[PDB]
DNA sequence: TATAATGGGAGCTGTCACGGATGCA
DNA sequence: TGCATCCGTGAGTGCAG
């Protein structure tokens, strides 16, 4: 949806994630959230000449859910209750 | 809170009740030297320790926040005596 | 001493003491203001041949109506592995009670 | 949602930075600043409701 | 003109029209009272009840302020006052953080306007910008004293919360009456989980001895010397500081 | 209704300039201050004082203040008072109050002219501790600066020239205001200077990066301290009314208690030590627990060394140092008895 | 005496610079190193009061019996720190401001006392028109 | 301190009921 | 003149939080 930006250009090629630095019970002591690395790969393209770039740069730490349906989140366990509303339509 | 080591609130609803029983001099207390009147606060724990009586109290801190608050907002809050001349209650530390 | 007799060299207490409401848990100190013993003070120490002291108790006790059996201790310092907390912290430690 | 809100964030401050600095020595890895990501999302989980 | 040595003359006026506070204050300040009264009732005497009722609205004002002694021009500032300091301090909280009232921000909001308002007039700068200066202080000093009345509200960056104005302080069941003069929180007071017990006489009840304890320690100091569970009240206190 | 709207639209009044007008209005004003030193060794007044006089009479009296660093209260009185002694020149001396009276008002029209120009810059640097508004107040208020210090003969666009001062007057209010705790802008300077290499290290690690991977990319005389301590001023203070739960009827600043005010503990402690010490005063000797009554204080305390206990005691400077002494060594045996003092030391 | 009635009423400009003790000229709150107060700003001491009692600023003059004297090098009165409670500062505004109650709170009570429309009020005020005052003969489409 | 650059940007949504002040056939 | 129509104001207690 975001992509791409618009006048140079800037489209996006493909999204990973990386498992976490540090498993699941080490972030509930050590007051940190479970979550893995996201990067995303983008290529820059120039407006007028026909440049190309590409690097995969990084955009923080997605927090993972855990077996059950919880999360850690500054090692604490929370839940994310879904939320009921009127839907979209006429 | 417990937590704080907090006070019980004494709501707008415990204050009627006492109003209710006529009992000015334990409501009064509850608003003074239980909660914010830190001159006769201060004063009747230093009493009981004594075993003295509680001593009748002067005007809850919280009055003069409101008071000042009103300054702040360009009203001139006024304390007067029967013959309507001003009365400090800030004991002169804010005038010149 | 008696009010230490669970405590370990760091200020810890011992894992497996009974800990009531008063104890200390955690022996802290922190240094004194520029309330710097004032006259009243600096005279009552006068007679009692120990000058003022400089640190102060802010020993981590026990809460009213709490209390039980220490389970376990964590000691996070910086300046350790693996460990670096909110800036300008030395140190942080936990006890659990049980 | 939380997502698709520090996404488009994200996209004003790419724009931002292709329409002013150099329009010619740019990658991507400097023209995308990850913080309007890391923060929206820092936010839906530590103070939703 | 020096290069046409005409002296020009552009058909335009010595009109004195103004904007603002600046205006109103001068329109309030030529306001003989008196003789305001005496048309509003001289003009009571109308017909139609609908003009006789606005000349009872706005007469009620006037005597408001004759009974008074307030001057009109009053209800506009030129000395903004400010409320001292540790009624809206600044504190370190425990990690030596700072936690600090709403109403700096809001002070120091409208003390930047004034001041960049009193280097824009010396700099001798267009209507233009001089005027977005003043327009800017009104919406300064109105969100002090009432943020969010008129306008949109005064927010703090990265949040949507509207700051605490002086109007938030006062009113409200949050206010300062309804949350700390018709009632406060108390000193000797304590909570728990009640429990029935029959064997009470009516006039009777079960208090914890635990909670006894605090609820009566200045007593229990005093007494505790009186017969010499302790020397003097401070030594007593030591005691019971541990269980 | 909208105050930016507004400010837009009074904007879209004052039409652009053209390559002409903008010569002719920049080239007015500086033959206008030319003319007020030309026009102030005829007269010897004063080139500042001059300037704000030529400025009265152009804009109108509607404004007048007493311009702080002239040395007159510019009263309407020496506006007449000295647009008359200016006023009273020859045709080829008073050929320079025209000559100033235009260029001050072609500075108040290539102002008003190239106030678009400031909005399209200050748009850009929003969400970052200062309202539009005020970005654009600090934008103009540079821009101002940028009349008064052009040069139409170098050939240039107005626009190239003022675009420098607008964005250093936005940076510096940017950098000046939008802190609580107000710090040098020097020191903001470099705090953005970790923000912004701490970034990359994040950028280029896959997380985010520790104080000691900082001081390394952050060269020389950076060490894992350093950037602690940088950080912990960085640190912007949070609201008293912070709300607390998710219904509202709580607020952070509740949960925190006032230790500066004495608890009535405390305040009754004191007051149960400075009179049950008075109460070994006068219980052994009340002329020697004056003399040492006085190498201290009831209140004020009285401590020095050697001098004012030479002066008025009674006795010699080194004997009340004796009684000193036994002053002392009178209330640690009368604090044998009357043992209710330890107690104090907690 | 003994208070008895309450009285409420406008404040003159006149009569806040009455309660004040300084203008606060600066918007700083407190020294980002010394973590005290910038003098002329928000917090000053020479305005509001000792923080600490009976102390004077900075170092000047530290106990009860200097009581009331301006220390001369920082300028602070040698009072009890309660007083950062009570002494009132004020900002010397540049322009006239009015006061958002009596604007806003309808009926407006600047709108009828001059018989201003609501909406007027607002123009006038949020500069959105002029309000002529002396029209010095002036005239526009053919009316005085 | 100097190529030139000259009018913003997010709105937010499902309550209610009363009383007062303003607009309009 | 009578009556739409808008704007501003309210919307329970304490405790955990
Ligand atoms: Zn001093």
């Amino acid at each position: 949806e975001t992509f791409p930006i618009e006048e140079l250009v800037l489209d996006f090629l493909e999204y990973r994630l990386g498992e976490p630095p540090f498993p699941q019970d080490e972030c509930r002591e050590k007051d940190l959230t479970y979550q893995a690395p996201l990067y995303a790969r983008l290529q820059l393209i120039h407006k007028d000449t026909g440049l190309i770039k590409e690097d995969e740069v990084f955009l923080g730490h997605i927090p993972l859910m855990t077996e059950d349906g919880s999360f850690i989140i500054n090692g604490a366990d929370r839940v994310i209750v879904s939320q009921i509303h009127r839907s979209p339509g006429v | 809170g417990k937590a704080q080591f907090g006070g019980q609130r004494f709501g707008e609803m415990e204050v009627w009740a006492l109003e209710a029983y006529g009992a000015a001099h334990t409501l009064q207390e509850m608003l003074t030297l239980k909660s914010d009147d830190i001159e006769g606060r201060n004063a009747a724990y230093e009493a009981i320790i004594k075993g003295e009586d509680v001593p009748e109290p002067s005007v809850p801190e919280s009055f003069r926040v409101l008071v000042k608050e009103l300054q702040a907002l360009a009203l001139d809050v006024q304390t007067l005596d029967e013959k309507d001349n001003p009365v400090d209650i800030f004991e002169g530390l804010a005038s010149k | 001493e008696a009010a230490l007799r669970d405590l370990d060299e760091e200020g810890v207490v011992r894992i497996g003491a009974e800990v009531k409401p008063g104890d200390i848990l955690v022996g802290r100190t922190s240094f004194k203001g520029e309330s710097e013993p004032t006259p009243e003070e600096r005279l009552l120490r006068s007679i009692f041949g120990e000058k003022a002291r400089d640190v102060k108790d802010t020993s981590l006790r026990v809460p009213p109506g709490e209390g039980g059996i220490v389970v376990r201790t964590v000691r996070l310092r910086r300046g350790d592995p693996g460990v670096e907390l909110k800036p300008g912290v030395r140190e942080v430690v936990r006890v659990y009670v049980a | 949602d939380q997502f698709r809100v520090g996404l488009a964030r994200l996209a004003r401050g790419v724009r931002e930075r292709m329409l002013m600095g150099s329009e010619d020595s740019l990658t991507p890895a400097k023209l995308v600043n990850s913080r309007p990501l890391e923060a929206a999302i820092r936010e839906f989980f530590s103070r939703s409701q | 003109d020096l290069v046409r040595n005409v002296v020009r003359v552009v058909e335009s006026y010595d009109i004195d029209a103004r904007m603002g506070a600046e205006a109103i204050q001068q329109l309030l300040k030529e306001l003989d009272l008196e003789a305001l009264e005496k048309e509003l009732l001289e003009e009571m005497k109308h017909p139609s009840r609908a003009r006789r009722a606005k000349a009872r609205k706005r007469l009620e004002v006037v005597r408001a302020f004759l009974d008074s002694g307030n001057r009109p021009e009053w209800m506009i500032l030129e000395a903004v006052p400010v409320l001292p300091p540790d009624l809206r301090p600044m504190v370190q909280v425990d990690g030596g953080r700072f936690a600090t009232s709403d109403l700096n921000d809001l002070y120091r909001r409208l003390i930047n306007r004034n001041n960049r308002l009193k280097k824009l007039l010396a700099q001798g700068a267009p209507e233009i910008i001089i005027r977005n200066e003043k327009r800017m202080l009104q919406e300064a000093v109105d969100a002090l004293l009432d943020n969010g009345r008129r306008g949109a509200p005064v927010t703090n960056p990265g949040s949507d919360r509207p700051l605490r104005s002086l109007t938030d302080i006062l009113s409200g069941k949050q206010g300062r009456f309804r949350q700390n003069l018709l009632g406060k929180r108390v000193d000797y007071s304590g909570r728990s989980v009640i429990v029935v017990g029959p064997q009470l006489k009516l006039h009777q009840c079960g208090l914890p001895k635990r909670m006894a304890l605090e609820l009566f320690k200045p007593f229990l100091l005093k007494k505790m010397e009186e017969k010499g569970i302790a020397p003097n009240v401070k030594a007593a206190r030591r005691m019971l500081e541990r269980q | 209704s909208d105050p930016v709207r507004q400010y837009l639209h009074e904007i879209g009044q004052v039409p652009l300039l053209t390559l002409e007008e903008e010569v002719e209005l920049a080239r007015k004003v500086e033959e206008g201050m030319e003319a007020i030193k030309k026009l102030s060794e005829i007269t010897g007044l004063d080139p500042d004082l001059i300037r704000e006089v030529v400025r009265a009479k152009i804009l109108g009296s509607a404004r007048v203040r007493h311009i702080p660093g002239l040395k007159e209260t510019l009263d309407p009185k020496t506006v007449e008072e000295i647009d008359q002694k200016l006023k009273s020149l020859p045709k080829e001396h008073k050929r320079y109050l025209h000559i100033a009276r235009e260029g001050e008002a072609a500075r108040q029209h290539l102002i008003e002219a190239n106030l678009r120009l400031v909005v399209s810059i200050a748009k850009k640097y929003t969400g970052r501790g200062l309202s539009f508004l005020d970005l654009i107040q600090e934008g103009n208020q540079g821009l101002i600066r940028a009349v008064e210090k052009f040069e139409y003969k170098r050939r240039f666009k107005f626009s190239t020239y003022a675009t420098w001062w607008i964005r250093q007057a936005i940076n510096r209010a940017i950098a000046d205001q939008a802190r609580t705790i107000r710090i040098p802008v020097h020191m903001v300077e470099t705090i953005n200077k970790l923000s912004r290499t701490a970034r990359q290290l994040q950028q280029e690690l896959g997380r985010e990066p520790t104080y000691e991977e900082i001081a390394e990319a952050m060269g020389p005389g950076w060490d894992a301290k350093r950037v602690e301590e940088t950080l912990k001023i960085a640190q912007e203070p949070v609201s008293l009314e912070t709300p607390i739960g998710d219904e509202k009827d709580s607020f952070y600043g509740d949960f925190i208690p006032d230790e500066h005010l004495p608890s009535p503990v405390d305040a009754a402690t004191q007051s149960l030590l400075s009179e049950e010490l008075e109460k070994a005063l006068s219980k052994l000797s009340e002329r020697e627990a004056m003399v040492l009554k006085l190498r201290k204080g009831l209140i004020d305390g009285r401590e020095h060394t050697l001098e004012e206990v030479g002066a008025f005691f009674g006795v010699t400077r080194e004997r009340i140092r004796q009684i000193e002494n036994k002053a002392l060594r009178k209330l640690k045996y009368h604090e044998s008895r009357t043992r209710k003092l330890r107690d104090f030391l907690d | 005496k003994e208070v008895r009635k309450v009285r409420i009423a406008l404040a003159s400009p006149e009569k806040i610079r009455s309660w004040s003790y300084g203008e606060v000229e600066k918007p700083e709150t407190i020294n980002y190193r010394t973590l005290k107060p910038e003098r002329d700003g928000l917090f000053d001491e020479r305005i509001f009061g000792p923080i600490k009692d009976y102390e004077c600023a900075c170092g000047k003059y530290k106990r009860q019996r200097f009581e009331g004297k301006v220390c001369e090098r920082c300028g602070v009165e040698v009072t009890k720190s309660i007083v950062k409670r009570y002494r009132m500062g004020h900002i010397e505004l540049a322009t006239p401001a009015a006061h958002i109650w009596f604007v806003k709170d309808v009926p407006s009570k600047i709108g009828t006392l001059l018989d201003l429309s609501a909406t007027e009020l607002e123009q006038v005020l949020y500069f959105s028109k002029y309000i002529v005052l002396d029209p010095k003969g002036a005239i526009l489409n053919g009316v005085p």
